[PDB]
């Protein structure tokens, strides 16, 4: 201790691409393979889909933080903060409330096109495949 | 050499990534004191962040005073012809007016930090023109771009 | 008898409603990349 515990961790960090090795083979079966084919292409689509999705969600989640916790020093857990609490923002909910009116109802509208997109990517993807 | 280096800093692509690498400065800074503090008066980054859109504004200015066409009305006319050109007047507005917001007093302080969260939503938003050059961004920002007419119908659905 | 009978009715309307709702945002949204 404490390099067994570590150890451990590296052995479960491995575990991950000893199933993902499993794909290789998969593309022997007729049915297995178009499937594995449509991760690899499917990839580099999400890929760019989250440059899209960290310029967006990051513009939502840093609006949010501006707007919520203003008392919180230098810490490297604000960056924490603006993508682990708006990661779970579906448990969240003078002018005052339209401020984060607006950015709640930017965050449901982003979340609409970002994820229909998606959709709309990986099943345009199909075709070629 | 020094032909070779002015060559080097009038080519359109070194323009294009000097100013995309000064404007990820410009958004890491920006996010640094949106999440940082505000003082009675402003820290070193936020002067930094306000000599950006102070000399935005007077590019944007001479982009105004150095059109085509000779009757000012005009040059105007056709310089706020382009939506994005239009939303840019309309942001370094409202952060000018954050600007004066902020360096008075409690509670002008907050109305001002209201503002410059207001601004890194646009400051993000802004970015989907560079993107639409990239050979798989592009259609996925114009897909954004016709989504926009189709979820607002869908919205009055 | 009017006690659960109308919220249920609401509810079921609410859910097959946001259904259709959601597949509309879902069909139309697979036309528009398409084009694009
Ligand atoms: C402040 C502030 C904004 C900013 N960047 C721009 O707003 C923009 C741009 C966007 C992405 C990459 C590079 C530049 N930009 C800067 C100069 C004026 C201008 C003219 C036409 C098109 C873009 C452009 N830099 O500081």
């Amino acid at each position: 201790q404490p390099f067994r515990s570590d150890g451990r961790v590296i052995y479960c960090v491995n575990i991950i691409y000893w199933y993902i090795r499993l794909l290789d083979i998969f593309g022997v079966n007729k049915y297995l393979g178009p499937y594995v084919m449509m991760i690899g292409k499917m990839m580099i689509d999400m890929m760019y889909f989250v440059i899209i999705m960290l310029v967006v969600l990051m513009s939502f989640g840093v609006a949010r933080q501006a707007i919520l916790f203003p008392n919180e020093e230098p810490s490297w857990k604000l960056a924490k903060n603006i993508f682990y609490m708006p990661y779970w923002m579906i448990y969240g909910e003078t002018g005052a409330w339209i401020v984060p009116a607006i950015m709640a109802c930017y965050l449901l509208v982003a979340n609409i096109l970002l994820v229909n997109l998606l959709i709309a990517v990986f099943n345009n993807t199909f075709f070629e495949v | 050499l020094g032909r070779k280096i002015y060559e080097f800093y009038n080519a359109p692509i070194v323009k294009f990534w000097f100013y995309t690498l000064a404007y990820i400065g410009y958004l890491m800074l920006f996010n640094y004191i949106v999440l940082v503090k505000m003082e009675r008066w402003p820290s070193t980054q936020e002067w930094i962040v306000i000599s950006y859109i102070f000399t935005l504004g007077i590019e944007k200015m001479r982009e105004i005073l150095m059109s085509e066409p000779g009757k000012l009305l005009q040059k105007v006319k056709v310089w706020l012809q382009e939506y994005w050109n239009v939303t840019d007047l309309i942001a370094i507005l409202l952060f000018s007016v954050g600007m004066i917001l902020r360096l008075q007093d409690q509670p002008f302080r907050s109305d001002g930090r209201v503002i410059y969260c207001v601004n890194i939503i646009y400051w993000y938003i802004r970015l989907l023109d560079i993107f639409g050059v990239n050979k798989y961004l592009g259609p996925y920002v114009m897909m954004i771009g016709k989504m926009m007419i189709d979820m607002m119908y869908f919205v009055i659905i």
